[PDB]
């Protein structure tokens, strides 16, 4: 189907293939969910391509580990995952995403600055 | 100067809401639409039925704003019913040069004919 | 320099007056009817038949002025039979910036070919 | 700068000498008949079946200057038989001043593909 | 100034890979085996079944480099199943002069989508 | 069906909703309508998009509430209208317009002269 | 049926009523037809286009009332008529055309020009 | 079928014909096959359109009688041939092709030239 936004909450064997991909550092399940540790994802004909990690603290929210598949970037993945993030958690006022793992600083902050974050030291903030 | 010619914006997944052989013209679309999607009043456009899997070619006029209306009229009644899934296309023509940075324009379809989401690509279908 | 497709001009429900697989090419147009709607000897035309459904181009020659001759030839005879209610319709292509502003040329039949009407627009279908 | 389009030139009336779903691409045309109608290698054209009503639509190629064969090759041997006899047209675009003067290259065969005729109009139909 | 249109490239006799009605479209192809054609990410193909005989037309996205994926996406999956053998082309314009000395892109495959060749012309067939 | 002058004479419920919209500030049917007294009325695509009033004293006839909707505005409804109502009305040689309700009498002038009508204190005149 | 040359021995009633279009001057059968004196005539979907008639004295041959419906001119009727004439009376080495009845002697002039016969006093020779 | 090298081990009545052609100077079967005197033909669409004789001793092949028929020459046939005769003898590392019975020595040089072989006295060398 069309890119969708959605929120794992279970993980199918194709979604553990494709997180393998999307994120080689990482083994699922050392990946945990519950209500207050998120994973969003982009899905795009029974694939994902993109996804990102969210810990929800009330009015503040952390965002870690964006990655968009290198094949499909700037096709606005990044960007609809972003605001699909944040328009389901219209709670959050306050976000925070560190600049940790990031290739490349100097994308991440034009990407970031198209959402509307400012750069900061150690990262980007929207709040 | 070779001429290609590119997908220029579609509708993706609307639905028919009136068919009548006797409206005149060919295709009634509302305004919004054809906006969203940068498709002209009296442009050629082709249709392919997603539910019952005629591809057939015509020419748009606006319907108005607001209403919602895909209404597929005169002999092109013969190719659609009411409640038919459809996507709704045009094509440009440019210089190859301009081709392999053109952005279509999309705009996605779901319940009673509500626009989701608009976009300027589509993603890299992966494996 | 994007190049549309646009809608020149349309010949609104005539009557099928001849149809003969042995006759030459492919289909011809009464010069008067020709005229009223922009459409000239030798050039592409789509017909769609709003009789019987089908859908073909082919392209127009001259039927002797005042005849009211729309004449179905050759191939296209097993499209269309004597009686059957069609539209003509052919297309240009121009500039975007023209194609805002287009206006196609219109005729409207009625009865024994009689032309009853020739305009340079098509109204909005209003809910 | 509005561009029509219009019949360049047509093959009246030839006959398919071969037709197999495993020969390359996709009608293979003579040399001479080609030259006859200004049709090019690698043009567009368009067939239409006298014999069975089937419209399709493909590219020429080149066969062997007079053997008089009309192959019609791969997918399209779906679509013509051994014998049909079947017209054969290209068209090209033109700003309408142009088009207004513009004369097709028209050939007329007989027989087993005999070229009897070439011409520069086609008459008008009268009552 | 008479613009002809001239097949751009092919790719011959690829497997289709995934059908599917609930894909977004509408021919997902290697990317790969587009710049082997010289086909663009957007641009119009047609599409030829060699195995059921239908020919329609949809525009080409981008799957992953060295998946050798062809798939035939949304309304077009009407028109192809799994395992069927295609011909996939695309169609330029450019003035007659370019037109006569033009030379298309050739790919040609064999058992599961294995590219074998590329070229730039068709063979002449003889008697 | 196609854009159509007719006589009002009797209502439907659509006809109802129609007028409405074409004007709020009435109530039908407060409107009066015997052999004098007359609306003629716009449908295209079995909607009402233009109405007038008539009233008639032999070789002297009155035209007031004319008013196109103003999302169809533009596209000749107006003028037909008003030919329709000239043209089936020959015994009158004497038209007047007030210049009543007019949201922009510099439009109304506009369109009025493109007619034949002369500008005059109060109204236009063709007679 | 395409543009054919015909010689009429017998006249049907469509023949008949095409004749006096062509001929208005002459009443059918006042036509007398024998060995050496002949009608030739342009045959066009089933009806008569121009016609001429033929005297023969062995070698010498007379041609006169040479005419063309003035609604299919200049699509080279008249020429073709006249090379069929030519060709089909192999045995007459020397033709002669009066300017009898000749509208426009210039346009005459250079349409027997055109088939290389020569003005003289009193008409045109090919000898 | 496409354009394809083959190795002729066994000749048809076909194959005899089309050998023929491209070779008038011999007589089917004065052509003498074996392990190390080979043929190798370019068929396309069930005929041969050129070919070559091959003498291999080991590390040291000959090429001879390299013709491509003259109706299909600068299609890219003559230098597929020869990669495919290259590419099939991978243990060969020297090859020799004398200038016998060639033509046009110019051409042949300039194609040698095009597969990387060098001018010699005599003949064409890559090794
Ligand atoms: C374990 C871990 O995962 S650690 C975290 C590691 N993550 C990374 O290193 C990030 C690697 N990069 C990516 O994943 C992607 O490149 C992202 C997320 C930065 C961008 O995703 P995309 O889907 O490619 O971006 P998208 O196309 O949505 O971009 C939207 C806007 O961002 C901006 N943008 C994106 N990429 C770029 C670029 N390369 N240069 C300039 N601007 C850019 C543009 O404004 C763009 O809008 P446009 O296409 O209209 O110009
Ligand atoms: C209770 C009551 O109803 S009180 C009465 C209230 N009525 C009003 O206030 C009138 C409001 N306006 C309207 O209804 C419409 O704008 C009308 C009737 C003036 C015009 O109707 P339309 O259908 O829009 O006009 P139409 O397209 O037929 O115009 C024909 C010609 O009029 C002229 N014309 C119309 N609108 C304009 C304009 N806005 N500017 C310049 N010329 C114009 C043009 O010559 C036009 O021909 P073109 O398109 O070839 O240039
Ligand atoms: C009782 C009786 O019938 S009395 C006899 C009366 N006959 C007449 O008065 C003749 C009236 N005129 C005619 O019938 C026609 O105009 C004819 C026979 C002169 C010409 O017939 P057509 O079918 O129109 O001519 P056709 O198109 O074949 O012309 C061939 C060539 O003739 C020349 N030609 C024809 N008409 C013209 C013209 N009007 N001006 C210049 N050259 C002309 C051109 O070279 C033309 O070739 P082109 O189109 O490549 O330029
Ligand atoms: C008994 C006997 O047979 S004796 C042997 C007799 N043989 C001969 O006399 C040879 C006659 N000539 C031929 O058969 C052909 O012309 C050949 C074999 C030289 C070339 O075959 P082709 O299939 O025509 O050549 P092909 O199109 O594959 O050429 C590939 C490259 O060669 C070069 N080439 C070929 N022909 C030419 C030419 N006429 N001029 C310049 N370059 C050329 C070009 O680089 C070309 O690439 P391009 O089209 O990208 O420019
Ligand atoms: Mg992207
Ligand atoms: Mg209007
Ligand atoms: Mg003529
Ligand atoms: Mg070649």
């Amino acid at each position: 189907m069309k890119l969708t936004i959605i929120r794992l909450e279970k993980f199918s064997d194709q979604d553990r293939i494709d997180l393998q991909k999307i994120w080689p550092e990482y083994s699922p399940s050392s990946l945990q969910v519950d209500d207050n540790h998120r994973i969003y994802a982009a899905r795009f004909n029974e694939r994902l391509l993109a996804a990102v990690r969210v810990t929800l603290s009330g009015t503040e929210g952390a965002l870690d580990s964006l990655r968009v598949r290198e094949v499909t970037r700037r096709r606005g993945v990044g960007q609809y995952l972003l605001e699909e993030v944040l328009r389901n958690n219209p709670g959050v006022s306050c976000w925070w995403m560190a600049d940790a793992g990031v290739e490349d600083r100097g994308v991440m902050t034009a990407f970031m600055q198209a959402l509307g974050f400012t750069a900061q030291q150690g990262g980007w903030e929207k709040c | 100067s070779m001429i290609r010619t590119m997908l220029q914006g579609k509708l993706h997944r609307v639905k028919v809401t009136h068919a009548d052989l006797h409206y005149e013209g060919a295709c009634a679309i509302d305004q919004d639409f054809l906006d969203a999607a940068g498709i002209l009043e009296n442009e050629a456009i082709d249709i392919w039925n997603v539910t019952n899997g005629k591809r057939f070619s015509t020419y748009a006029i606006a319907a108005e704003r607001g209403s919602r209306i895909i209404s597929v009229n005169g002999a092109a009644a013969h190719c659609a019913s009411v409640g038919d899934i459809v996507i709704i296309a045009s094509f440009v023509t440019m210089p190859d040069e301009e081709a392999r940075t053109w952005r279509p324009n999309v705009a996605y379809f779901e319940g009673d004919n509500e626009m989701k989401r608009t976009a300027k690509a589509i993603p890299v279908q992966v494996a």
